[PDB]
């Protein structure tokens, strides 16, 4: 055997209707639970018994079930809305409860945004511990996709470099974060050092030096 | 009111097991039973079992029925549950989430539905299933600046270099801080440890005034930091 | 209406 499946995406335009549906056999006489997980959270109950909502949900929110078919519906879709939902119900014959695969809503239409990007130098109390870290932050950018260059005075660096790959923020943007691992002596050696942030036609660079 | 606490992240080597615990407050403990499900990293949600609070009856999954066992204590208002032979895709997240329904029908009663009774999660703890040690970070505070201020708003924060294994909270003047914070996600450097910042936007104007600390927590290691951010000399 | 399963051992028809 038994199982709950649904779509692996879902696109939706921004104020239109969003549909996901999970089928199972079980389900004319078994109930259906859903539940939103947006990025980097603990997934939310926003349907109990096929077409309830828990007291906190928005009622764009609704469900239906009808022969094999569960079905939660967004109506007029936000961008907030974009995260995974889960089916759930039980297994009768295995004596077990059941998620299903899981279904990513995507929310298109979304514009393109620079990216914020802040620089901080190694702080006095890691220079005198030995260690240089600079630390470049990158943050409401859309889409999630980035390119980080670090520079010292004019030159690219060739090593030392840890980059994050692009997560949600809980305002639907992107943020990533870029590290420089530097020596006390190549810090103070240089003039600056430079975090260059690329993103599709757009480029924020800060630079900082040695005081 | 109704909480549910779990034990805190740790790492484990293959081979060996752990046991999470999960403790109720605000409800009666025995009339309602805990699920476990775990999620593993960039994968969806899997029940692993449930057990009642009362009679500690237990009902596991079809997958994890060889290795996973679940207990309660009656007096501790505690569940908990125990997965052996450990491998790497058992490093995942691990949550306990209270029954949806509560126990109507063992009492003398004639029909009566049992009504919902809410969606209540615990934190989850993460198990991180591999042979390298644990670390505890090193806390560094990352200064406002002029060349790092945007106006009325300046931006300072705090490193924290170098630990195993995740995960890290921070929180901002012991948690009376929470607007303006962003906690970057950790990144995975090349020595296999774990480096993350966490920034808050603050007013400029405030700098002389307001004092930032940044609260590290790195349960795995038992080690919490605690880190005062000022304006430099420069 | 439908079916409302408890825990282990406790369901309501």
């Amino acid at each position: 055997s038994y199982e709950l499946t649904q779509p692996p995406s879902v696109s939706v335009s921004p104020g239109q209707t969003a549909r996901i549906t999970c089928s199972g056999d079980a389900l004319p006489k078994e109930y259906a639970y859903w539940y939103q997980q947006k990025s980097g959270q603990a997934p939310v109950l926003v349907i109990y018994e096929d077409t309830r909502r828990p007291s906190g949900i928005p009622e764009r929110f609704s469900g239906s079930s009808s022969g094999t078919m569960a079905t939660l519906t967004v109506s007029g879709a936000h961008v907030d809305d974009e995260a995974d939902y889960y089916c759930y119900s039980r297994d009768t014959s295995a004596n077990q409860w059941v998620f299903g695969g899981g279904t990513k809503l995507t929310v298109l239409g979304q514009p393109k945004a620079a990216p914020s990007v802040t620089l901080f130098p190694p702080s006095s109390e890691e220079l005198q511990a030995n260690k240089a870290t600079l630390v470049c932050l990158i943050s409401d950018f859309y889409p999630g996709a980035v390119t980080v260059a670090w520079k010292a005075d004019s030159s690219p660096v060739k090593a030392g470099v840890e980059t994050t790959t692009p997560s949600k923020q809980s305002n639907n943007k992107y943020a990533a974060s870029s590290y420089l691992s530097l020596t006390p002596e190549q810090w103070k050696s240089h003039r600056s050092y430079s975090c260059q942030v690329t993103h599709e036609g757009s480029t924020v660079e800060k630079t900082v030096a040695p005081t | 009111q109704v909480q549910l606490v779990q034990s805190g992240a740790e790492v484990k080597k293959p081979g060996a097991s752990v046991k999470v615990s999960c403790e109720a407050s605000g409800y009666t403990f025995a009339k309602f039973a805990i699920h476990w499900v775990r999620q593993a990293p960039r994968q969806g949600l899997e029940w692993m079992g449930w057990i009642n609070g009362d009679d500690g009856k237990t009902e596991y999954s079809q997958k994890f029925q060889d290795r996973v066992t679940m207990t309660r204590d009656t007096s501790a208002s505690t569940v908990y549950m125990e997965l052996s032979s450990l491998r790497s895709e058992d490093t995942a997240l691990y949550y306990c989430a209270r029954a949806m329904y509560p126990d109507t029908v063992t009492g003398n009663d004639n029909p009566a539905p049992p009504p919902f009774e809410g969606d209540y999660w615990g934190q989850g703890t993460l198990v991180t299933v591999s042979s390298a040690s644990t670390k505890g970070p090193s806390v560094f505070p990352l200064a406002p600046s002029s060349k790092s201020t945007s106006g009325g708003t300046a931006a300072l924060g705090c490193l924290v270099k170098d630990y195993f294994p995740e995960p890290v909270t921070v929180s901002w003047n012991s948690g009376a801080l929470t607007s303006g914070v962003h906690t970057f996600p950790a990144v995975l450097q090349s020595s296999g440890l774990y480096s993350l910042s966490s920034v808050v936007t603050v007013p400029s104007s405030s700098l002389g005034t307001q004092t930032y600390i940044c609260n590290v927590n790195h349960k795995p290691s038992n080690t919490k930091v605690d880190k005062r951010v000022e304006p430099k000399s420069c | 209406r439908k079916r409302i399963h408890i825990g282990p051992g406790r369901a309501f028809y």
